[PDB]
């Protein structure tokens, strides 16, 4: 069985976690313990093959900034995410991609885009800048739900997929 | 025979218990018998941190550290207030009822209420610091109790009060302070490789002691260090990060800094010795600011130096790198198995906090009925209860204080911002080992003194 470490990226005050959390625990159960095995490794189908997400977010470690090289360097594949009511973590989005290309020594890293919308403040960032950012970087866009969880499976799938067809070539 | 305590109507803490307004966990609690709280209204958590049947410290403890996402201070004040003023029930025309009522219902409740005051006003005193008023009541409402077995009890809170208004030595011989190249009192010649190794990792696990000890759970709690107020509210964890990230980026610049390949062989050594003593004493903290280094993209990627790092060294930082992976399923195990003094890698408390209070719930709602969820805060309680344990035995060495100083002054960004500074460390890796095809350049030496290690092992006897 194939395993995809991926890495879970971006600016505090923002949903990471909650991106994580959704994906990993069930559809109906809010329960979750941080500290087991369990937490972060999660069986999926994908495209008919299935396969092992080992997910690594360090939400919370933001502050040890010294530590992204370490933490990035552990990635196959990157979710790079934003709230769509925080511009600055928006514009920061460059400078994640920019080290994580930097880290892997590769212009071609796999990469999805995610902008999170969870509560109050409204919408700042419309979701054609996202798009058009995306775009000018070639990776996907993709934009989630944290409390709804519409998005969610959607993002790390793509992510997954993004892998795949850097692997084939 | 049951009790007969008043109506709701005129005491809230009456109500019984239902599904609507408390639930329990499947299991009882550790040591003690006591069922485990899942989830309550406000008025049973309140009735369960003074119950009249039992003592329960560990829900105390728990609820002072938690409570403020649920109900604020002034709001807490009083409904121990509430909780304390029990009124009697009504009719007997006339005492059966009533000289047991005062003695298991009143007695008890009363004397809980006055515990829980003591622990709040003992360990959780910034509530009043913060809020004079919070404090003006409770000095009324502790001058308003009467029973004589209530006094002693009241006279120790009024002088816990009163000590809380108020603006190291050893158990044997520390070990003799190591000196390399730089003399005592030559504070100017002090640098990575002329002071003592062993001395760098020592002076450096006793400021990283410190700072891990000054971090309170009011900095923690609530995630608030995540939030717009983080300075306000998470300054002591926010000064113990950034030394860490100090220390990471010091250790990067002493590398590419050092161009000539044979000077950077033996500063890399060198920050490999740190950690190996680092590790000695348990620091943590100390190990993974030194991997993180290593990590780090402008060091990582020097294949010609590590290239000549004998391979004793090579594996110290193999086995340190490991502690980080999968993760860090072996830096977990090793803490466990280890004893005081340490240094913990604060950030696992920070991410598993976060997620803690992300990944469940606020309430939990029965027939309709809005109940707190209480075993999320009991889960964050945990973790600020584990901090804390690492928190009480301190290192048995002396201070130097010039190295001390040294290190706490130490500002390698200088007046630069981060993307700037990383950016030119990255760059200083390009120049000194360039990418393939390019062939490596040569450098000129930069240090006038001998490159050869003292070692790792003490100079003296005892
Ligand atoms: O050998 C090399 C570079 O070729 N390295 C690079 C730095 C590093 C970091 C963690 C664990 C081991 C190593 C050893």
């Amino acid at each position: 069985m194939t395993e995809y470490k991926l890495v879970v990226v971006g600016a505090c005050g923002v949903g990471k976690s909650a991106l994580t959390i959704q994906l990993i625990q069930n559809h109906f159960v809010d329960e979750y313990d941080p500290t087991i095995e369990d937490s972060y490794r999660k069986q999926v189908v994908i495209d008919g093959e299935t396969c092992l997400l080992d997910i690594l977010d360090t939400a919370g470690q933001e502050e040890y900034s010294a530590m992204r090289d370490q933490y990035m360097r552990t990635g196959e594949g990157f979710l790079c995410v934003f709230a769509i009511n925080n511009t600055k973590s928006f514009e920061d989005i460059h400078h994640y991609r920019e080290q994580i290309k930097r880290v892997k020594d590769s212009e071609d890293v796999p990469m999805v885009l995610v902008g999170n919308k969870s509560d109050l403040p409204s919408r700042t960032v419309e979701s054609r800048q996202a798009q058009d950012l995306a775009r000018s970087y070639g990776i996907p866009f993709i934009e989630t739900s944290a409390k709804t969880r519409q998005g969610v499976d959607d993002a790390f799938y793509t992510l997954v997929r993004e892998i795949r067809k850097h692997k084939e070539k | 025979e049951q009790m007969r305590l008043p109506s709701a109507d005129v005491y809230r803490f009456a109500e019984p218990d239902s599904e609507e307004n408390i639930i329990f966990e499947e299991n009882m609690q550790p040591k003690a018998g006591i069922p485990i709280i899942k989830a309550g209204t406000v008025i049973k958590l309140i009735e369960r941190l003074t119950y009249h049947m039992y003592a329960d410290p560990n829900f105390v403890r728990t609820f002072l550290t938690t409570y403020r996402s649920f109900c604020k201070p002034q709001e807490l004040l009083s409904l121990i207030i509430e909780r304390f003023e029990i009124p009697e029930p009504e009719p007997t025309e006339a005492s059966a009822e009533l000289k047991r009522f005062r003695k298991e219902y009143i007695q008890p409740v009363q004397l809980r209420v006055l515990n829980v005051c003591r622990h709040w006003v003992e360990h959780h005193f910034y509530d009043f610091e913060r809020d004079a008023y919070l404090l003006q009541r409770m000095e009324e409402f502790i001058g308003t109790v009467r029973g004589k077995a209530m006094k002693k009890w009241v006279e120790s809170i009024t002088k816990i009060i009163q000590r809380k208004k108020i603006a190291i030595t050893f158990q044997s011989s520390p070990p003799t302070v190591e000196w390399h190249i730089s003399r005592p009192g030559h504070i100017e010649t002090f640098d990575l490789l002329t002071l003592h190794p062993i001395e760098i990792a020592r002076q450096l696990t006793l400021l990283e002691s410190d700072l891990y000890r000054a971090v309170q759970p009011s900095e923690l709690v609530g995630s608030v260090w995540t939030k717009e107020d983080k300075e306000i509210n998470s300054p002591n964890l926010l000064k113990m990060i950034r030394h860490t990230t100090n220390l990471t980026l010091w250790f990067e610049k002493c590398i590419v800094e050092t161009e000539n390949l044979e000077e950077r062989v033996a500063v890399v050594s060198r920050i490999i010795e740190i950690l190996q003593v680092f590790q000695e004493l348990n620091n943590f903290n100390g190990v993974l600011e030194v991997v993180s280094a290593m990590n780090s993209s402008p060091v990582y990627r020097l294949d010609h130096t590590f290239e000549q790092i004998p391979s004793r060294q090579k594996k110290i930082l193999e086995e340190a790198h490991e502690l980080s992976e999968d993760h860090y399923k072996k830096y977990l195990a090793k803490l466990r198995s280890i004893n005081p003094p340490c240094v913990p890698f604060f950030g696992i408390y920070l991410t598993n906090i976060l997620k803690t209070e992300e990944g469940n719930p606020e309430v939990l709602k029965r027939h309709g009925k809005e109940l707190i969820n209480f075993s999320k805060r009991r889960k964050v309680a945990e973790i600020t209860g584990e901090i804390q344990q690492y928190q009480n035995q301190p290192y048995c060495l002396r201070v130097e204080s010039d190295i001390k100083r040294f290190f706490e002054n130490l500002n390698p960004m200088g007046n630069s911002m981060e993307k700037e500074f990383t950016d030119y460390l990255f760059n200083k890796s390009l120049e000194i080992e360039p990418r393939n095809p390019k062939p490596l350049p040569r450098f000129p030496k930069k240090y006038s003194y001998p490159l050869k290690s003292p070692g790792v092992r003490p100079s003296n006897p005892r």
